[PDB]
DNA sequence: TCGTAGCTGAGGCCTCAGCTACGT
DNA sequence: TCGTAGCTGAGGCCTCAGCTACGTT
């Protein structure tokens, strides 16, 4: 329960002082309470910092995504450990039946399907909307660069909660880390790809530069969950701790979110 | 009213009077950096908090930290109240640390 | 019904500093303004009129040292002070209440 | 795509460079070239790096390991778009068989107990060290039967008195334990890079049981130290312990340091343990 | 200005320092903001005070009020001027019409009986209240009928027994008396700082004493009194004496809001000074 | 009940004791039994009293009046429970015909421009003095034609020259203006000690026009105090001019006190105003 | 070019008892 | 036993730059 999302543009240094991010600069300089920060992204390559402020930034389970020289992210911390005891979890992962993962991941997927629905239909395509209804019951450009961009902001979060309830990511339910050190968050973020859709959607006209900004939202807007208006990371948290659950088979009922 | 980003404002006086007091002192104002309280004036802090839980939560660590010398006293300020602080004279403290916006830029 | 809420740091430095300061220190005495705590006042205002009366007067009689700072509490805010160690000033002055005895 | 390990320890600021790694600190600089590096760990909370550098470090899909203040890892950089080799061995790991994490852990306590004996030996006990050496050859898969125990029982009391027992809150206890950690951050660190999770141990609460597990043979290198400075403060026995860290010990058949033994043994443990290879390897004192 | 109604009855000595009020006894001390300051109540005789302090006291329009050893209220403070300058608002008030001057007065004791009748309802005597309403309609100019004494007698018959005269010498008497005294030093206030003098009443001006004028505004809020001593009838006089401060709190209807007995009083003098110099046409009404 | 009219203007504690008053401290301490007095004046701001002592100055219906820091009243203790008999004539005073007001008021304007002449005279101006004379006999009801005002721009042009003016910020004005605020707190004083108001003049703002109207034939009692100190400074104009408290000067045939003059010619012209008397009283310089 | 804990001394902030000078 | 305004020097409150000792049961 942090809040800050801290995005970093300056040639700068940081450090760890007194539970504090420093952040020091020409002629700025700034300090910010770790337990305010849910995200730190270091967008450039003019930014240096310490092992201190890093071991500091895994203990509060904060978010660290770093970038390229075009401002892509291409990577995130990844903690080893995300709970205690978090062996307690591993043991169980490893015993989920194939036949639930499967109940689960198809439960998911369908959730996607339903979004995109939802989607198309919010945008007057009423008529290909219900069309992917039936399919449920059963290039290069600025558009794909912000859709992506968006996603791997999705992957990113949903990596960080899975790794918190003691699972590895690496796991997909459907593809069991064939393709990816990433799956199971790939897997999770499945119903939430149409949130990142619509930003994008709504400035398809604009210039990547835009999009990018305008998909910062998705930290600060609230979305209807469990009947709740919530921010889009405890949503993320809930979603995963529980899905985690029905699949270890402590219950039933995989967890929903619609747009 | 609304308390949303409240702002928890902690005023005291504490003796200096002895090497013990001083002690107690330096332990609690370092407990207070720790905890994200900025010093708006000299015996003078203030900790924004998200909702009541975060303070019930503080208030109960505050307690335990709780150097037993002194007046020390806590208020709760709406952010509206806060942020309309009239400055008779002298600026305001531009920190981020100091804002209550989620989406933070050094250097946008 | 409200609790203003006056906070200085003010420079000590030169003498005229020093003597600004004891003129503004005055005026909040003679405003009816309650030391709290040191460099802490509190003044007790009625109503919203009062209120920007009070405000053009600090606004007159400011020193223009230091930094002086002020709050506009709620009275259920600020009789709800937590002390956390020290206890309260109970002079009446600092009381909201409409009836008074001075010893019964 | 490349070979070196690269260990970073001392107070330091990393940088990049027509691709190089650039390593600073006070007197020592160095570069060293990307494309021979494999992993690069960062061991210590006071060095200092670049975004440029992690960006570079992520294109060549270099193992990017962060540790904490004890110096155990905690935390690695995951690339989003592709993959270190070390991402393979999980899936082996998953796949080690019941039978084959027995016959690894015994062969390797068999090790400590041995080399317990060999250390009493070493100390003019020539029949309390046989004694060690007859339970040794009375271990099944998994000691059932703690002859484990039984010879860490024999050797302590015969070493520090029968009126010691290790649960006992002494200064030698202390240094003992101080001495474990030290052994256990080091395979914990080796362990990582290999690609394993030190979470879960080879025999059944800990982070690092398969850490605890691997460097069971070693432990007798502290015992050694803190007996021969059993009669000194903690303090000095702390010292004393850093030997670790400079000392050389006969393995293969080549003197090494402690660290480069850790990362032969343990590469080597991980393989037969995956069953590429036969015979666990072998450290004695 | 002010809200503090300040009772002072312990041995002390009270002074004057930089807008405060100064209060010292032997245990402590306090201070006193001046403009918080509605009403300062000399309870005792053991109190010693300065003549500064009462220039002050009486600048900052606070009523003040001194007692008996029996902690009674037996005088007031009179200040002879302001708001300045009162010159305009006398030679008014000596101007006012005889005719006028009925008007208003009837105007006024009407609302007197209506707020008993009110009072009896309120108590459930249905019956008696809808009598005193037959009185009232019955009023003429100046009530030389004396409707007013036939309904006060009906009244206190109905509330505290036939037996009941407001003469004499009971608790519920002595309390009903402390608190018509509470009111007429309201009102004698208000009076003089619109600029009137207090000794003129508008129907027997100041034959039988210096404050009639007050003793008439305040004719139609006596039953304030009744309903707080009514309702502690069974009690001892210094708890009807406390519960009587009530007045100084509770919040009353008046002209569509919850206002504070001082600041009705304000408004209903200076409003009906106005209808008395024509200045204006309805006389302000007050309702329990 | 009494006949005694104390004035109090030293820095004092007031009590009671045994039916006195107590009147205290050192250089001076009096005791006065209380049904000897009729009223009680504090003039000054230097005083301290007791409720007791106000309880029982109720009790004996003692009219107590209290002033402010320039010595004029600003009201007294009023009674819930009888009453003083100063209290009769505010009955009378607003039945003071305007006939009668007339009357009065032209004869004490004429004393003032009679006084005003023999000022005059007394420097010899043997001349315009007689001048001034003239002008009185002229006057009527209510001086309508304003013969006041032309004596005394007349007066003043005489004394101080033709240059002055009584409007024009100088030292003379200042102390003129100063004698005449001592004067008009006096007879306000004795004004409401005799149970009228003294808001209202004999002739139509102020808070004091009755007083101002009563001092009118005194007002040259200043002016020679400062013409005689017409040279000097302001200060000492001041200083000099509070010989009107310590000065005596003839009265009814006797060399009186000022205060005690304006005690008696207030009460004796009110009874004039009443209509108790015929004959307004005379002061002459 | 990493952090902590704990103390010190320089230097500015803040109040108050006690004094002087003053005031129709 | 009435008030004000203004200054001083004693003495307590408060922060910050700068230093030392320390660093895997
Ligand atoms: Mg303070
Ligand atoms: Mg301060």
């Amino acid at each position: 329960m942090g809040w800050r999302t801290v995005v970093v543009n300056k040639h700068s240094k940081l450090s760890y002082k007194n539970n504090h991010l420093v952040f020091k600069a020409i002629d700025h300089q700034e300090l910010i309470h770790l337990s305010e920060i849910d995200v730190l992204l270091l967008e450039t390559t003019d930014i240096s910092l310490t092992t201190m402020l890093l071991k500091r930034l895994i203990d509060e389970k904060i978010l660290v995504l770093f970038c390229d020289d075009k401002r892509l992210p291409i990577g995130k911390i990844l903690p080893f450990y995300g709970r205690h005891d978090s062996s307690l979890q591993l043991t169980r992962q490893l015993a989920w039946t194939e036949e639930r993962k499967g109940q689960v991941w198809t439960a998911i997927i369908a959730q996607k399907i339903t979004n995109q629905s939802l989607h198309l239909a919010q945008r007057d395509y009423g008529q290909k909307a219900a069309a992917l209804l039936a399919m449920r019951a059963e290039q290069e450009n600025d558009i794909n660069a912000g859709l992506n961009y968006g996603y791997t902001l999705l992957l990113s979060i949903f990596a960080r909660e899975l790794v918190q309830t003691g699972c590895f990511t690496q796991l997909g339910l459907k593809h069991a880390n064939q393709f990816n050190d990433f799956n199971l968050a790939s897997d999770l973020m499945e119903p939430f790809r149409p949130l990142v859709d619509q930003i994008i959607y709504e400035n398809r006209k604009e210039a990547f530069p835009i999009m990018k900004r305008k998909l910062f939202a998705l930290f600060m807007n609230t979305y209807m969950y469990k009947k709740k208006q919530m921010f889009l990371t405890n949503i993320a948290t809930d979603y995963t701790k529980h899905v985690v659950k029905v699949l270890n088979q402590e219950e039933e009922g995989v967890p929903e979110f619609g747009i | 009213m609304s308390y949303r980003y409240m702002r928890l404002l902690l005023m005291f006086d504490m003796p200096t009077d002895t090497a013990s007091d001083r002690k107690a002192y330096r332990k609690f104002r370092k407990f207070l950096i720790n905890e994200g309280f900025i010093m708006h004036q000299f015996s003078v802090y203030s900790k924004i908090l998200l909702n009541d839980t975060a303070n019930k939560a503080m208030l109960a660590r505050l307690k335990q930290n709780n150097p037993q010398r002194g007046l020390i006293t806590l208020l709760n300020v709406t952010e509206k109240q806060f942020s309309r602080m009239i400055y008779l004279h002298g600026e305001q403290d531009n920190r981020v640390a100091n804002s209550d916006e989620r989406i933070v830029f050094l250097g946008e």
